[PDB]
């Protein structure tokens, strides 16, 4: 009827480091927050401890988004996919340009928010 | 008199952070209150 | 003779968040600040509508560098470039010895600076 | 008697690091001034 230890989550983690009593009170509900890279989509960020035993809850936190870079001077920015953290861009120059940088940059954790991995590349010559 | 470019993303980036930002102030006012 | 939006800059975000209403007076100007792994290196850190109805500014921001990091017991560390943002250094080991670890280092947004996404590797045997 | 290693590259890091804490000093000067 009572809850073993809540399972680990890829996308948020609990508040409060507590002893993590290794058993739980049915009924329990422990409090969580988002990981870095992700924002809350939910009002209930919660797991709880059912009557079977059973920790609870659904996907409360979404990726975070990058703002997207700007334009490449001569050149291209290319969406993939999206911005979303995870996602990666790609960039391109123009006939008459060599791409002097990265081909690629990606959404990843940056400061307390989201940014891009590699700087924008230039188109030269 | 002008399209969305592309920018409809940040738009979407925009509004998903509101939301969030409204899921505190809801459980945030529905805690004292309670 | 007004402006619309300013341009998104790869290198720098406008301070305040503000409405960000769509037009803005000939004349204003808006303040900037680098972004994460970017320094300044100008004064004016402004876009500001000309008379044209343009955003007119120059590159205020420059790449950060991060620390050289170090020798590489027993074996190298190849600078490629050079130690700014997005760029990438190689590890090498010396006749005698495996490379454990990372062959490549890149620059990096770390914390509230920039520094190195893998640490060095081991030359072992 | 010592030839700077490839540490001109830390010279640099330093320098342009100096130079933009300089600017920050610059604007701040001249915006309280004004």
């Amino acid at each position: 009827s009572n809850c073993g230890p809540p399972p680990t989550l890829s996308f948020a983690a609990p508040m409060d480091i507590t002893l993590t009593e290794t058993r739980f009170k049915t009924g329990t509900t422990l409090k969580y927050t988002c990981l870095p890279g992700y924002v809350r989509s939910h009002s209930t960020q919660t797991l709880t401890c059912n009557s079977d035993g059973e920790w609870v809850y659904n996907t409360f936190c979404i990726y975070k988004r990058c703002r997207h870079p700007g334009e490449l001077r001569n050149g291209q920015v290319e969406i993939k996919t999206d911005l979303s953290f995870g996602s990666q861009i790609e960039f391109s120059c123009s006939e008459g340009f060599f791409l002097i940088g990265s081909t690629t940059s990606r959404c990843e954790v940056q400061d307390r928010g989201v940014g891009w991995s590699h700087p924008l590349p230039q188109c030269e010559i | 008199a002008k399209l969305s470019e592309a920018e409809l993303h940040d738009k979407i980036k925009n509004l998903e952070e509101e939301k969030a930002e409204l899921f505190e102030k809801l459980d945030k006012v529905e805690e004292e209150h309670k």
